[PDB]
RNA sequence: AUACUGCCAGCUGGGACUGAGGACUGCGACGUAAGUCAAGGAUGCUGGCAUAAUGGUUAUAUGCCGCCCGUCUUGAAACAC
RNA sequence: AUAUGUAAGAAGUCCUUGUUACUUAAUUGAACGUGGACAUUUGAAUGAAGAGCUUUUAGUGGGCCAUUUUUGGUAAGCAG
RNA sequence: CCUGAAAAUGGAUGGCGCUCAAGCGUGUUACCUAUACUCUACCGUCAGGGUUGAUAUGAUGCCCUGACGAGUAGGCAGGCG
């Protein structure tokens, strides 16, 4: 017998081998496992694990988010890299000439980028141009702003968006939610 | 890239140089070992000559071996056995003797036998059952390169360099001792010498501090 | 194991105000050195304000019997705990050594009074080779001039399970 | 593939310890020492032999 | 039928399975619960330092 | 029925002291507490306002708020399987500065001072504390200290 | 100059179980110079038998061990269902 | 005695304020700062088997027995 | 050691039997054997890694290393029909 200090036969807890059955995603994985093993570039390691991520863990990146990213000083000519969808933002009126590498582009997002004179490349094209991830800037979308997460941690005095169908007066705005009816949370 | 003699010659020459200094260092350790034991003997003779009593230094190293199984152990000694890396019966580790570690030993006294190992048993422990913790893996020492690749930053280059850092508790004892995987000993070849293990050694049992008699117990377990 | 007579000299730890403490010594019969140093602290804890933590042992030595091949009369004074209380006795036994008489003494104490080693204190082991200092009749009978006795009914041990003649107990 | 224990397999012993050659050759396991008659004091034997 | 009333037996063991971790500490604790007079003044002092710093590194 | 009020089982805990009743000596009101100071909690039974709960007697915390007569103390309290952050509004009579905290700050200055002296010459000052070490070898002289031989005493009544 | 203790990288024997693993590498040892070696896991030689002989299956005998399953229950082989 | 809180530092330490509407008689302080001085010892030991974190959901919510402490009871294979 | 010492079917130091014991107290050894310990093989699990090499070897392929394995209620996974 052994006095075990930790749980035995414990799986890693991180993803490898993305859950997706998409062959082209798997093709990108096999390319980036090779890069993450033979290159020593930290960029290739994070791209490899980012390709395993589930859809909610790959929030969309709007071209607004990229334009702000390219406004970092020294970052104007960097290759913007996003593992996921690049979406189009109609709240901006100017887009620079940048290069964006992404898994997916929406029709407006791709049209916005090419009209400004830049490129809309995939991650296999980025690897040819940047095997070590040279001059790249990885863009991640907002992950804690989706609708599901605002119900996480719901409890007394937490302010976390009850799970509710109908919204309005007489839908959970009473006893327990105001001091004029009992108590407040 | 013809590569028949040029590359292998340099590597063998580098290996030969590492052997010469390992040989030089092992000769120095033997001289230091022999000097210390004689000097203790000479001091005892001199104190006897001048009508006085020579009190030997308190032993600086203990080897502790867990002699109890893993069932029915109260939480505090169970935590101490884990921090001493004794998670199996007959598992043994070296412990640098200090008040911080001595109080640890008194807590786990009913579950272990320990004492003061000599150079002979440490050499035999490391040679026979010596495994290094490398990448969280238990790899047999079996080669000077394996210690030099993991403890060379502390100047420990050979198996004897590792043994030296254990027998004479050195500045890098903690790194050298933790590098060693907990020793996995057998049951004693001739038995425990007592009918019942789970009394103190003083009471005719087996657990607790047997000062020098750990050498006989360990050598028969190793 | 075989009892060995150890001399144990210890002292209380040397503080600043009191360097060179009073250096108490005991002769204690023990199996080995570990039990020797243990038995020392047990008794020295009984006669002085000192325990193992607050003191040190300055010398541990074996005392050998002066002549291990001369038989002597040993006067042994002992205190021991029975189930009801404590008693001091003076026993005595023939032997060639101090140690083997003490081994004998613990065997007799266990046999006659069911006293385990835990219960027995050896107060004083004294040697005498002069008669009329011997008080016990179970020892005086071996001191008569020109002692000689048979060993009647000699039982001979058999190596094999069967033998082919009735045994003889002659001597 | 297979662990070989020194103190047996003298070859693996010499690989780990080049000094095993010299220790063996000079017989440092059985080495004599010079003698000088440093006599303990008479008080020391009186204390030991004290009744 | 009477049952068992209460025991803390097994409760310490349960609490140690994935247990007694200390609360995570942060730089910049929340200024809730501290004096509003200090809070109101702290807001003005922090504002001036940001303006003072911005002027220096213009 | 059972009784669990605020001050249940506080008979001796909140008892004042032997020959230490009455008015509190004023040095307790002269001590200054800043945010971040490590304080002990020992409830003074004479002062009934700003009193800690009996759970917090003997607990040591950190000041986070300083008010007219009181200090907010953060105390970690074990609730189930995790520690919860508790905030105590305690009057100054029920707290005192931790002495171990003040001792460590002196070590911080002593460590910096020792580093400054050693850096002038590089003598490996080794600021790090060490456990008590096993004793080195020593020689005990017997002159004037002849060993005195002891034996177990016989049993006797002494009644 | 010795029934004790310690050490020997001292010596000489007698038994047992195991032989995992590459189309080519490492660390070492041994003679002063064809290279060998017990050095990152068994080979060499010699028999008998190409068949139910070994072995698989099954029946019995023998040695030792083996309460009736499901369930409820703190607890079941239960004289609980 | 045992049990128990805290601390043993990089979010730490050493300058005439840099800010404020707080505070002070007062650049007095308080809090938070810019620049300066501190990787093999980063300020006890031992260990660390990867940290930290989130979501969601099953079963369970009759317990019982050693040692030790202990209550009611003569006691109990009793009750707590 | 004996008296004190009385319960109901026949009866239990487990049984036989044991009397310088095979009883009792103690000491010293030798010896026996667990699914425990040491070492080795094989299965699985988990972990950490290697591998874009020739006119043979899908890279969830091939391979290296270490540790671990009890399980009701229950969860999950890979499979069988």
């Amino acid at each position: 017998g052994i006095d075990h200090t930790s749980k035995q036969h414990k799986r890693s807890g991180h993803r490898t081998a993305p859950k997706s059955d998409n062959v082209y995603l798997k093709l990108l994985v096999k390319l980036y496992t090779f890069l993450a093993r033979r290159t020593d570039a930290p960029f290739n390691k994070v791209v490899l694990k980012a390709l395993f991520l589930s859809k909610i863990n790959r929030p969309p990146v709007s071209v607004s988010r990229i334009a702000r990213a390219l406004k970092q000083e020294g970052a104007a000519n960097k290759t913007v890299v996003v593992v996921g969808t690049v979406t189009d933002d109609a709240r901006i009126f100017e887009f620079p000439k940048t290069t964006v590498a992404a898994l997916r582009f929406t029709a407006g997002a791709r049209a916005k980028i090419v009209k400004a004179g830049g490129e809309c490349i995939t991650l296999d094209q980025l690897a040819v141009r940047a095997p070590k991830g040279q001059n790249t800037l990885i863009l991640r979308g907002p992950r804690n702003s989706r609708e599901a997460v605002r119900h996480f941690g719901m409890g007394p005095h937490k302010g976390k968006a009850p799970r509710i169908l109908s919204t309005g007066r007489k839908f959970e705005r009473a006893r327990g939610r105001r001091r004029s009816k009992g108590f407040k949370v | 890239a013809e590569q028949v003699a040029a590359e292998r010659a340099a590597r063998k020459a580098a290996n030969k140089e590492k052997r010469a200094i390992i040989l030089e260092r092992n000769a120095a350790y033997q001289k230091e070992y022999e000097t210390a034991e004689r000097n203790i003997i000479q001091a005892k003779r001199d104190a006897k000559a001048a009508g006085s009593y020579y009190v030997e230094a308190q032993h600086k190293l203990v080897f502790v071996v867990r002699i109890k199984g893993i069932n029915k152990i109260p939480p505090k000694p169970r935590k101490v056995l884990q921090l001493l890396r004794l998670t199996r019966i007959n598992s043994g580790t070296f412990v640098k003797v200090t008040k911080a570690t001595l109080e640890l030993l008194k807590l786990i006294e009913p579950y272990v036998a320990y004492g003061y190992p000599s150079y002979s048993t440490i050499r035999q422990l490391v040679y026979k059952r010596g495994f290094g913790k490398i990448n969280k893996q238990r790899v047999p020492l079996s080669d000077n390169a394996i210690i030099e690749a993991n403890l060379g930053k502390y100047g420990i280059l050979s198996i004897d360099d590792l043994i030296h850092e254990i027998i004479t508790v050195g500045p890098h004892f903690k790194q050298a001792n933790n590098f060693l995987w907990p020793f996995k000993l057998s049951n004693p070849s001739g038995g425990w010498g007592v009918p019942r293990k789970f009394k103190h050694f003083i009471q005719g049992g087996s657990f607790g501090n047997r000062e020098e008699f750990i050498n006989k117990l360990v050598k028969s377990m190793n | 194991a075989h009892f060995k007579e150890y001399q144990v000299i210890g002292r209380r730890l040397p503080t600043e105000s009191v360097p060179e403490p009073k250096l108490f010594r005991m002769r204690i019969f023990a199996s080995n050195e570990v039990i020797a140093k243990s038995r020392y602290w047990y008794f020295l804890q009984k006669l002085h304000k000192v325990k193992k933590a607050s003191g040190e042992i300055v010398s541990i030595n074996q005392i050998n019997e002066a002549h291990p091949t001369k038989v002597k009369n040993f006067g042994v004074w002992v205190r021991y705990d029975s189930r009801s209380g404590t008693h001091n006795m003076y026993k005595e036994i023939r032997d060639v050594s101090r140690v083997a008489a003490v081994e004998t003494l613990y065997q007799d104490m266990a046999a006659r009074h069911r006293a385990r080693f835990r219960s027995i204190h050896i107060l004083k082991v004294a040697e005498i080779e002069k008669t009329a200092d011997v008080k016990r009749q179970y020892v005086k009978q071996f001191l008569t001039k020109d002692l000689k006795f048979p060993l009647p009914h000699r039982v001979q041990k058999s190596t094999k399970t069967f033998s082919y003649k009735r045994p003889s107990t002659f001597y | 593939v297979l662990k070989k224990n020194p103190l047996k397999n003298k070859q693996v012993l010499l690989r780990l310890n080049p000094y095993a050659k010299v220790f063996a050759a000079e017989k440092l396991g059985s080495k004599k020492a010079e003698k000088t008659g440093t006599k303990p004091a008479a008080v020391f034997t009186e204390t030991l032999k004290h009744d | 039928a009477k049952s068992k009333n209460h025991t803390a037996h097994n409760q310490t063991r349960k609490a140690h399975r994935n247990g007694i971790k200390k609360p995570k500490t942060y730089k910049y604790p929340s200024l809730k619960g501290v004096d509003p007079k200090f809070r109101r003044n702290h807001k003005h002092a922090l504002h001036g330092t940001a303006k003072a710093l911005a002027a220096a590194k213009k | 029925g059972k009784s669990h009020g605020y001050r249940s089982r506080t008979r001796y805990m909140f008892q004042r002291d032997f020959r230490k009743h009455g008015a509190v000596h004023l040095s307790t009101y002269l001590k200054v507490y800043k945010v971040g100071d490590i304080v002990d909690i020992k409830a003074n039974g004479s002062i009934q306002k700003g009193m800690p709960h009996k759970f917090y007697q003997g607990k040591t915390g950190v000041v986070y708020n300083v008010t007219k007569s009181s200090v907010g103390v953060i105390i970690n309290k074990m609730v189930g399987n995790r520690y919860l952050e508790k905030r105590l509004n305690l009057r100054v009579e029920h707290i005192k500065h931790s002495k171990c905290r003040q001792e460590f700050l002196e070590r911080v200055k002593a460590n910096a001072a020792k580093r400054a002296e050693a850096k002038a010459q590089g003598v490996a000052v080794q600021l790090k504390r060490q456990p008590a070490q096993p004793r080195e070898s020593r020689i005990v002289s017997t002159e004037g200290n002849v060993p005195q031989t002891l034996a177990p005493v016989p049993y006797e009544t002494f009644i």
